[PDB]
RNA sequence: GGGGACGGGUGAAACAGGAUGAUCCCGCCGAGACCGCCGGCCGCGCAGGCGCCUGCCAAGACCGCCUCUGUCAAUCAAGGGCGAAGGCCGGGGGCUAGAAGGCGAUCAGACACCACCGUAUUCCCGGCCGUAAACGGUGCCGCCCCGCGGCCGGCGCGCGCGUCCCGCCGGCCGCCCAGGGAAACCGGGAGGCUCCGGGCUCUGGGGGGAGUAUGGCCGCAAGGCUGAAACUUGAAGGCAUU
């Protein structure tokens, strides 16, 4: 209901039983009804089947990668996500991924991944178009939809209030030692502004 | 170190374009004899021993 | 003696480093290489494991005195691995021709096959060699350029390929640095080449460790350590 | 017979005379044209090269090396690829002090393809 | 009019060349109008041969040479006499002088 | 270029021409 | 990590860089661009254009030919496709250089040249744009024409036998006999033309005004394309000689 990215629901045999286990995982992009996925250290290397990273060579691109060995999987989820296998640390048993926002970080080598795609991608790219359409999304998550601006809100209301001509008045940066009333405008900033670089 | 005298061997020719600087191919007149070209300024002929100051600068071959 | 701080006074900065003696693998007939300067051990720097690597160019020339018309313009980079009696024992770390060398071989008319074969050693390196060889002109012909048609160019390429392939295939460091010392292989290439056509300057201008893999004290053992075992 | 590499950099606007040993990790003592001459122009010059090895030398003749292995280099990169005129004199300076060559190399950095040099299409139209 | 039949490169068989930098005015010129000398001259002076040869441990060593192709472009090469103003004659001579 | 340079003010004059008839119309 | 004080930059400087250890040397890593020397009176492509390695995919000219077809052809309004660079619109990416902008000089002034920093841009993908001194300033198909050389590809003939030699065909070129031209020059044409006619398309008609105005079409825009008149003036222009 509330994501993007299509879910599939995956059977597998129950090893400690005589029935089936469901599993519901991300869909990589390409799984299909009927194909077989396989899941474990000896699994080949086919988009779907999810093996630890130290096994998936240098360059794949995989989904649903365990941030911790036996996390069940915490770090690209999200519709048309991936992380990029980097490089495998042989002495320390660890393994370097590129994060989806091109941070790059050590996990183990045992902590398992899904190689391919997360499908439902290029989903951002259609505009919303009407504020129908961002009601509908918004109520298929939460309620943090519509957003009213602080300088529009009373001086009671919100730190940015109301004055006679609609202004923050003070800075927009706020420090990041902030108490949690005090925190409303662009935190802990580094740098503001458009500008061009990186 | 004290300045060495050097003979001249060839006077090479008349430079600084206004002809003053006289270039000389000078043997060091005592000493490893190595035969070194300093500009020199004023009259100047084959056998005249002036002291260099350092020697081991030289001017460009016939330039 | 190569030292000096061991035993007499030097600048502030080098009045604690002391000096090491670096050797070369058992191939070279010169095994010393040289001494190097590292500051005694402070605190949690060991001065031995600060010259745990360090790789130095050393000229064939030096490493093998003699004739330097050959083996005068190749180096061999030797990168120490272990440090042992207060000594450096050195193995491989790549081979390469002298610039001056590179710059001879080009002339206007030639045509240039330059290629790369990365090729796996036994001993668990990954190697890039990388071969330079130039067309010659005949030994009448009319023509001045010495340039060649394609198919001749498809046969030198596919041939300096095949050939590195039987040369350096099952190949392991020790053999490969006898067979650079002593240019073998380059003679190979070079008669293969000549049977295609009229070649000159055909030879090895240099290889390079890609992948190298670590605890390489049994390959010291086999090269540095010991002579008779390289034969 | 103890051997050292010393870096020779000649380039336009200041001359480096550096000894490293063997490893180049290591510096057994450096010198530049402009700690020996107070005028810029004057610091890619001979006799500032000159002036500045002689005062090298003593550091490392100190320091106990007899002999070096010269490694001459350009500006080289993108542009240059000719040596400056105190590139010269300091090899010269060194054969005079008494350091015996071992062998010349040339270090210029070259490239087998290179990144825009700076002057525009036009040009330095000075 | 046109001074030059070549119209001062050699393009033929092609419409459009390589760029190449004349070193000394670091300007953008096609590679057929480029200067392209190239010069072996000895790493060291002529002058400091020799001593640098007695000075050298190695027995039987050889002084480097450089090997360097310098490439200019018509300003700043007429203006170096890389190349001169010709005659409309002597414009023609292709032959190298010396 | 004074030719060049002419037609990069025939243009700027042109483009504020249409600005004046685009003020009206 | 080492070592110690100035580096950069210039024509000479200066502005930034440095005991938070710069420059320099060496190891190592990341990022993106780019493919040197070879590299050219080399080649390919319809032009614009095209150079890392290793494959994959479809081509094209040329040559050879006792293979097939039987005029299927030539040139082309409208129409279709392509088109350097810069620009623009979405995604990215971002090493260098660098329109803008900012600085330090210069100078009488300098918001120019030169130094320095740096945004768009440069690069990729999906599009727009539709232009260049897009030039051989030389449309295309066809015929004949004078020698003398160079290179490239294919093929044939002798000959010991060589990347020979002599041809042939296609291409790229240099010199040039006539001939042409106002001459420079062209001569594989700009020859065979006041002794003027092989076919086809396009363009020009003194110099401005003016590629302006207006209308149309096209593009998101920038702009493209088509394109005046009133009015002004006696030269504008080419090539050569001094």
């Amino acid at each position: 209901r509330g994501r993007g990215a299509p879910l599939a629901r995956v059977q597998f045999p129950n090893m400690r039983g005589e029935g089936r286990v469901n599993e519901l995982f991300i869909a990589p992009e390409g799984m299909y009804t009927g194909q077989e996925v396989f899941s474990g250290n000896k699994a080949t290397l086919h988009i779907g089947n999810i093996l630890p990273v130290g096994n998936i060579p240098e360059g794949t691109y995989v989904c649903n990668v365990e941030e911790k060995p036996m996390d069940r999987g915490c770090l690209a989820r999200a519709s048309g996500t991936y992380c990029l296998v980097v490089a495998h640390n042989m002495e320390t048993n660890k393994t370097r991924i590129r994060l989806p926002s091109g941070q790059k970080k050590l996990i183990s080598s045992k902590a398992r991944a899904m190689i391919g795609l997360v499908a439902g991608g290029g989903r951002t790219d259609k505009p919303l178009l009407k504020a129908g359409n961002a009601y509908h999304k918004y109520k298929a998550k939460r309620n943090c939809w519509p957003v009213v601006r602080g300088v529009a809100m009373n001086p009671v209301d919100h730190p940015h209030g109301g004055g006679n001509h609609q202004h923050i008045g003070v800075s927009s940066c706020v420090p990041r030692n902030a108490v949690p009333g005090q925190k409303v405008g662009l935190i802990a900033a580094r740098r503001t502004g458009c500008s061009g670089g990186k | 170190p004290e300045p060495i005298n050097a003979r001249v061997i060839e006077v090479l020719g008349r430079t600084s374009s206004r002809g003053g600087i006289t270039q000389v191919k000078v043997e060091f007149m005592t000493g490893e004899k190595r035969q070194i070209i300093r500009n020199v300024i004023g009259p100047v002929r084959k056998d005249d021993i002036l002291v260099l100051m350092e020697s081991e600068r030289e001017a460009r071959r016939l330039r | 003696g190569k030292k000096k701080i061991t035993q007499r006074k030097n600048p502030d900065p080098y009045l604690k480093k002391e000096w090491y003696p670096v050797i070369a693998p058992a191939h070279f007939k010169s095994r010393h290489i040289g001494q190097t300067p590292v500051t005694k051990t402070a605190g949690l720097r060991v001065a031995t494991d600060v010259i745990n690597h360090r790789v130095y160019e050393v000229n064939l020339g030096d490493l093998n005195p003699g004739a330097e018309d050959l083996n005068g313009n190749t180096k061999f980079y030797l990168q120490t691995q272990l440090v042992s009696d207060g000594k450096c024992l050195t193995n491989f770390h790549g081979m390469d021709i002298t610039r001056h060398k590179y710059g001879s071989l080009f002339r206007k008319g030639c045509d240039c096959i330059d290629v790369f074969m990365d090729i796996p050693t036994t001993d668990g390196y990954l190697l890039r060699v990388f071969v330079i060889a130039f067309t010659d002109r005949f030994r009448f012909q009319r023509r001045k350029n010495c340039h060649v048609k394609g198919r001749v160019i498809r046969m030198m390429r596919a041939g300096i390929y095949e050939t590195l392939h039987n040369e350096l295939g099952k190949v392991s460091i020790p053999v490969l640095v006898t067979k650079l010392s002593n240019f073998e292989v380059n003679a190979k290439l070079t008669e293969a080449l000549q049977k295609i056509t009229m070649c000159r300057d055909v030879m090895i201008r240099r290889v390079k460790v890609v992948k190298r893999p670590r605890n390489t004290m049994e390959l010291l053992s086999t090269m540095h350590d010991s002579n008779q075992v390289r034969n | 017979e103890a051997f050292a590499v010393c870096h020779i950099y000649a380039g336009k606007n200041d001359t480096f005379i550096h000894v490293t040993d063997l490893s180049g990790r290591e510096t057994i003592g450096r010198v530049s044209g402009g700690m020996k001459v107070k005028r810029h122009c004057d610091e890619p010059s001979a006799y500032a090269a000159m002036q500045a090895t002689q005062d090298l030398i003593e550091i490392i003749t100190d320091r106990g090396i007899t002999a070096v292995h010269i490694k001459i280099r350009a500006d080289g990169g993108t542009g240059k690829r000719v040596y400056g005129q105190g590139g010269s004199a300091a090899i010269r300076a060194l054969v005079r002090g008494g350091i015996k060559i071992g062998r010349i190399e040339d270090s210029t950095p070259i490239p087998t393809d290179r990144t825009r040099h700076k002057g525009g299409r036009r040009g330095r139209r000075l | 009019p046109v001074k030059r039949r070549n119209n001062g490169r050699s393009k033929y068989n092609c419409g459009h060349t390589n760029i190449v930098r004349c070193q000394n005015c670091h300007r953008c010129v096609p590679k057929d109008k480029v200067i392209k000398r190239f010069t072996i001259r000895n790493i060291v002076d002529n002058t400091i041969a020799d001593d640098v040869l007695n000075a050298c441990v190695i027995q039987g060593f050889a002084i480097p040479k450089l090997y360097n192709k310098v490439q200019y472009c018509v300003s700043c090469s007429i203006h170096n006499h890389i190349v001169r103003v010709r005659s409309r004659e002597d414009r023609k001579i292709r032959t190298p002088p010396k | 270029m004074r030719a060049k340079w002419a037609k990069k003010r025939m243009r700027k004059l042109k483009r504020k021409r249409r600005h004046m008839k685009a003020r009206s119309k």
